[PDB]
């Protein structure tokens, strides 16, 4: 539900 | 077979080296001589799903457990194409019956620890890598990722010795040429050398490179002027996040407030069309817009590119989910740039430059990045808050005097208070204030039933806890609400008659460090609480009895992680914002500062930690960056103690938001416009990419 900055 | 297995064996090495087409060539022969060779048909399929044959490399995993049906090996490979192809059901069932077939199977154990942890089961992949690790006790992949894991709930058990674990693991990684187990994204939370982030991003850039030398592309030939375009530089931006992502609520006005007599805009998204206002916005407003995701090959993905006839190609993914680096590899454009997306280098050759600025990439730091620094003015940092929550522009409070205790916001705030009778304006411009009537009666009674709504005087009253049952658009920051709303530190158990110091970061970026400052301010602040979030829940146990070591007594109060706009509105209530030094917040540090609230920071080294003092030094905050831990510990306990310096820099704060550079998306873009053309006229008069300052 929360996007987050991810690898 | 034995004919096969020579050709198998040099197929192996050819793939280690990064010599793909070989690799194939060499397993297909294998499978020519030795039809029912599973070890080639399992390769085979590995170098397939590497490429992105997906479907062909299945019926190759398949023919491989056919031929040999206990071959763990290629139920553990076939695993992970499924996941790829968000098969997590498929995926499942192949890890689990490759782990029955060999308990005793590190690989697989790990392979499911990572789909644990992509679907949010952190415990469940932390005992995944611990099974992995005491089955083969030298495993740097599994050590790394659980080195994450234990990162992302804060167990910081053996911490130190972890850190130094890691960069062992990566030195020797690096000394013999492997790919580094370490993740580029996750570099800057170690302490690692800046050689060593370099080279970590670098060995990762080198993997797409790899990929498109299969294709066999030559050069592309790039514009040298401007003559085909009408006098208008094209520049391309290249997104995995062009919709509900931080990326576009960060820049998505950019692409619409470029000059079209000058420039020429292309939006290149990497991702599938999400349905949201982000994604609407960007396609309305970008001068064109190209769907790449129907396009998976990387060869005609790239040619899409170059027909467009792209001068400078922005990569505004770098390592991060949904990068499709394989197309910046081939260099369709002359002049290449990282932007926003990624707080790192590249260390790839690839890209040209970094848009960064003098206080997040000083000079004296120029060989932690690969790319040749390219400076904007102010800060290279941007946010579309002031297009996105425009109702946060302005704010009035109930007198139960406080800024912060009960705050409404909206749209139609003043022709709200215009109805009231007796509204106090406080000078700050400035703060309307309603005091304890029957109508501020009515608005506390709702927040204290938990009621959804209310109306006053033909006016809406929406409580801030439900933003998602009145307009979930609304809550998501793609509209903005249209009635007014109602946020109070009693909805989050907040104290009424206290100092309220916030952090709304991932709980991954807190280290034993930055909690002990934490606890040091807060030992010196009586009744002070730290607000925290739930980022995630599993975290809080761990933060709370490291805070009990360290001597404090329920001084900290967590919170669920809220809706977007909830999250930007509910850091009015905070007095003030206590910083990452690790990893500063990047875009929630817009997020707290566009609700007046000052946030203390430490800038370091890496660019991820110094993001946060260049936001306030274009803000105009310099007062709130520390040059060391006792300067950051004295600036927090000076804000909770001295309440008129505290209501002075919370002012200063509100204002500049408007008045600064930093919420300012025109003027950004221009200066964004200004450097794009340096870097042209740099190149059109034939020099290579140097820095610009
Ligand atoms: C690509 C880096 C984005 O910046 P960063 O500050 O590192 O933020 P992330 O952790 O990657 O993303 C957080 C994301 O979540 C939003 N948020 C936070 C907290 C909350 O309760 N509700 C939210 O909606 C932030 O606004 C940000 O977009």
């Amino acid at each position: 539900v929360t996007p987050v900055s991810t690898a | 077979p034995t004919h096969a297995d020579s050709l198998n064996n040099l197929a192996n090495i050819k793939r280690e080296q990064g010599n793909i087409e070989e690799a194939v060539r060499l397993y297909r022969k294998a499978l020519e001589v030795f039809p029912e060779f599973a070890a080639a048909h399992s390769n085979l399929a590995s170098v397939l799903q590497q490429q992105g044959k997906l479907q062909e490399a299945l019926m190759h995993y398949k023919e491989a457990i056919r031929i040999s049906p206990t071959f763990a090996d290629a139920y553990s490979n076939m695993g992970n194409t499924l996941k790829e192809m968000q098969d997590v059901q498929g995926a499942l069932q192949c890890y689990t019956r490759a782990i029955q077939i060999n308990p005793a199977f590190a690989d697989a154990h790990s392979n499911l620890a990572s789909i644990h942890k992509d679907s949010g089961n952190i415990p469940e992949a932390i005992a995944s890598y611990r099974t992995a690790l005491k089955l083969k006790p030298d495993f740097p992949d599994a050590y790394c990722n659980l080195a994450h894991c234990l990162q992302i709930v804060c167990d910081w058990t053996d911490y130190d010795e972890r850190m130094k674990k890691l960069v062992s693991i990566v030195a020797d990684q690096l000394e013999k040429n492997r790919l580094p187990s370490v993740h580029p994204h996750h570099s800057m939370l170690y302490p690692l050398s800046h050689g060593f982030r370099k080279a970590i991003a670098e060995r990762h850039g080198n993997l797409c490179l790899d990929k498109i030398n299969v294709l066999h592309k030559p050069p592309y030939e790039h514009p040298k002027d401007l003559k085909l375009s009408d006098g208008r530089l094209r520049v391309g931006y290249v997104s995995s996040d062009f919709g509900n992502h931080p990326t576009s609520h960060l820049m998505q006005s950019i692409p619409g407030m470029h000059n079209p007599d000058k420039f020429e805009v292309f939006c290149y998204a990497l991702s599938p069309d999400d349905g949201t206002n982000f994604r609407v916005k960007v396609m309305a407003e970008a001068n064109h817009f190209i769907d790449l995701s129907q396009i998976p090959c990387n060869g005609k993905a790239a040619d899409r590119i170059h027909q467009d006839g792209i001068h400078i190609l922005v990569n505004m993914n770098g390592y991060t989910k949904g990068a499709r680096n394989e197309l910046f590899a081939l260099r369709p454009a002359p002049i290449q740039a990282m932007w926003l997306g990624y707080p790192g280098t590249s260390g790839a050759l690839f890209m040209d430059y970094i848009i960064t600025d003098q206080e997040t990439s000083p000079a004296e730091v120029a060989e932690q990045y690969s790319e040749k620094l390219a400076y904007m003015p102010h800060t290279f940092f941007i946010g579309d808050h002031a297009n996105m929550f425009p109702h946060l522009k302005k704010k009035a409070v109930i007198d139960f005097i406080y800024d912060n205790r009960i705050v409404l916001n909206g749209i139609d705030l003043k022709a709200f208070l215009d109805s009231l009778p007796d509204v106090k304006i406080v000078k700050m411009l400035n703060m309307p204030v309603i005091p304890m009537n029957t109508i501020a009666e009515a608005v506390i009674e709702m927040i204290n039933r938990g009621q959804i709504q209310i109306t006053i005087n033909g006016f809406s009253i929406s409580n801030g806890l439900a933003t998602t049952q009145i307009n979930n658009k609304a809550a998501t920051g793609e509209e903005v609400p249209r009635t007014i709303i109602v946020t109070t530190r009693s909805q989050y158990g907040l104290p009424e008659d206290a100092i309220v110091y916030c952090n709304f970061n991932q709980l991954y970026k807190i280290d034993p460090s930055t909690l002990q400052m934490w606890a040091n301010i807060l030992k010196r602040v009586p009744n002070s609480v730290l607000w925290l979030l739930r980022f995630p829940a599993v975290g809080e146990p761990n933060i709370q009895q490291y805070a009990q070591n360290m001597g404090l007594p329920n001084r900290i109060i967590f919170s669920p992680v809220a809706p977007k706009e909830e999250h930007v509105r509910r850091g009015q209530l905070a007095d003030v914002c206590l910083d990452t030094p690790l990893c500063n917040g990047h875009t929630t540090g817009m997020d707290v500062l566009w609700a007046g609230t000052p946030m203390v920071t430490m800038p370091g080294e890496t660019l991820a930690s110094r993001v946060a003092a260049s936001q306030l030094t274009c803000l105009g905050c310099l007062e709130l960056i520390a040059k060391n831990r006792q300067e950051y510990e004295d600036i927090a306990v000076k804000l909770g103690t001295d309440l008129e310096y505290l209501k002075k820099v919370r002012g200063k704060v509100w204002k500049q938001r408007i008045s600064s550079p930093l919420f300012n998306t025109k003027q950004y873009t221009m200066e964004l416009e200004r450097l794009y053309l340096q870097m042209w006229e740099h190149y059109a008069a034939g020099n290579k990419p140097d820095h610009m300052i």
